[PDB]
């Protein structure tokens, strides 16, 4: 029950803006944790977002005037209005936690434990516009029918910007199931894998459904991986 | 923009004990304490493992441990396991109520088992060959230590043009991955005898020859 | 912490071997009936028990 969750997420253009939200669920928001860390994969991280509540001097001098935030205690769930947003922010945000001094966790002592956190959001600010994603079924050779272990999937190429989900069987299928990150092309498109080792005997006999979800273009595309049927 | 010193590449052998750092100036010297230090699996959030230097998480092995002195240093982490090649930080003040902290140091745990890359090669489907678009699909998966180079050969040619490769990522088996495509046109998928995508880890090849449709 | 014990089957809890204080009461739960017979509230930390 207790869990962060992050949601508002949507296609944000140069000159436009967006409101992201973070809602904690099991734990009301007056009396609780929340800190936003900014990751970047492969790089150092920066934690940002200054909103604790009371609206008092508290500010980092490297985002002045740029990221406004509200605060709304009662509903459980804070809002991100992250206005001027640059197109070199491209991260997932984190809202997670942290520990202080007062109750029994510390009666000697400093604190400063983040230990739960969200799953967060994918807003991609890009100057061009979204496209849907191409789903093209990677259908199994006879080498991995004759393996015994069916190598089958869908490959989506060629969609930007970011992000693309595939999930296989509407959650029916889990074993086996490998997602391999999407490529950065020389022209900037996006291409990504899901491979899900099968058994062989079951080609044909069972569905192979892979669902590809792009919520900025708002696109889900159910497609059927088929085995090579001349 | 923000950004202290640590040291980026660490290893230690298991049962031993490895030491890091991460850097600040005489403003940091005279009586304060913030040091916590993190834990990261590549590609997701972090996990606590270490904090209040020298005292006590709640659930927690006791293997790892602090200590700390001066402009010299130890995040102490001893009785390396195969788990632990994993993403390093710390934190600390700034003056304030305010916060920095350190690069990033990454742990590799050496005396691990060898495993021969498992490659399998995709042609594109026959709908791509309609939206005329090839790719040539080819996933390394389950090697280490992670040096791959990823070579194409179109007919015993090796072709560098329309080649993007991923950078090594941290697998489920203590192994990292590898996606590689191979971006053509119809007119030169079919032209061509065979294809072979070919790997180099550790003076090892593994090898993935597929060939166009029959029908 | 999370549930109590009844009255006739009573609680009971063993402690020592640790630092104790009275001021840190007044934080995660503002009590009603706090008596301590025999001793003043403001002693305790001044005694090893």
């Amino acid at each position: 029950e207790v869990q962060l969750v992050e949601s508002g997420g949507g296609l944000v253009q140069p000159g436009g803006s967006l409101r992201l939200s973070c809602a904690a669920s099991g734990f009301t928001v007056s009396s609780n944790y929340m800190s936003w860390v900014r990751q970047a994969p492969g790089k150092g991280l920066e934690w940002v977002s200054a909103i604790y509540s009371g609206d008092s001097t508290y500010y980092a001098d490297s985002v002045k005037g740029r990221f406004t935030i509200s605060r709304h205690n009662p509903k459980n769930t804070l809002y991100l209005q992250m206005n001027s947003l640059r197109a070199e922010d491209t991260a997932v945000y984190y809202c997670a936690r942290l520990v202080g001094a007062l109750t029994n966790i510390v009666v000697s002592g400093d604190g400063g434990a983040f230990d739960i956190w969200g799953q967060g959001t994918m807003v991609t600010v890009s100057s061009a516009s979204t496209k849907g994603p191409s789903v093209f079924p990677l259908a199994p050779s006879s080498k991995s029918t004759s393996g015994g272990t069916a190598a089958l999937g869908c490959l989506v190429k060629d969609y930007f910007p970011e992000p693309v989900t595939v999930s296989w069987n509407s959650g029916a299928l889990t074993s086996g199931v490998h997602t391999f990150p999407a490529v950065l092309q020389s022209s900037g498109l996006y291409s990504l894998s899901s491979v899900v080792t099968v058994p062989s005997s079951s080609l044909g006999t069972q569905t192979y459904i892979c669902n590809v979800n792009h919520k900025p273009s708002n696109t889900k595309v159910d497609k059927r991986v088929e085995p090579k049927s001349c | 923009s923000y950004e202290l010193t640590q040291p980026a590449s660490v290893s230690g052998s298991p049962g031993q004990s490895i030491t890091i750092s991460c850097t600040g100036t005489s403003s940091d010297v005279g009586s304060y304490n913030l040091v916590s230090w993190y834990q990261q699996h590549p590609g997701k959030a972090p996990k606590l493992m270490i904090y209040e230097v020298s005292k006590r998480p709640s659930g927690v092995s006791n293997r790892f441990s602090g200590s700390k002195s001066g402009n010299t240093a130890s995040l102490t982490i001893s009785g390396l396991q195969a788990e632990d090649e994993v993403d390093y930080y710390c934190c600390s003040y700034a003056g304030s109520s305010t916060w920095v902290f350190g690069g990033g140091t990454k742990l590799t745990v050496l005396s691990q088992p060898k495993a021969a890359p498992s490659v399998t090669l995709f042609p594109p489907s026959s709908e791509e060959l309609q939206a005329n678009k090839a790719t040539l699909v080819c996933l390394i998966s389950d090697f280490y230590p992670g040096a791959v180079t990823v070579a194409w050969k179109a007919d015993s040619s090796p072709v560098k043009a329309g080649v993007e490769t991923t950078t090594p990522s941290k697998q489920s088996n203590n192994k990292y991955a590898a996606s590689s495509y191979l971006s053509l046109t119809p007119e030169q998928w079919k032209s061509h005898r065979s294809y072979s995508c070919q790997v180099t880890h550790e003076g090892s090849t593994v090898e993935k020859t597929v060939a166009p449709t029959e029908c | 912490a999370t549930r109590f014990a009844s009255v006739y089957a009573w609680n009971r809890k063993r402690i020592s071997n640790c630092v104790a204080d009275y001021s840190v009461l007044y934080n995660s739960a503002s009590f009603s009936t706090f008596k301590c017979y025999g001793v003043s509230p403001t002693k305790l930390n001044d005694l090893c028990f």
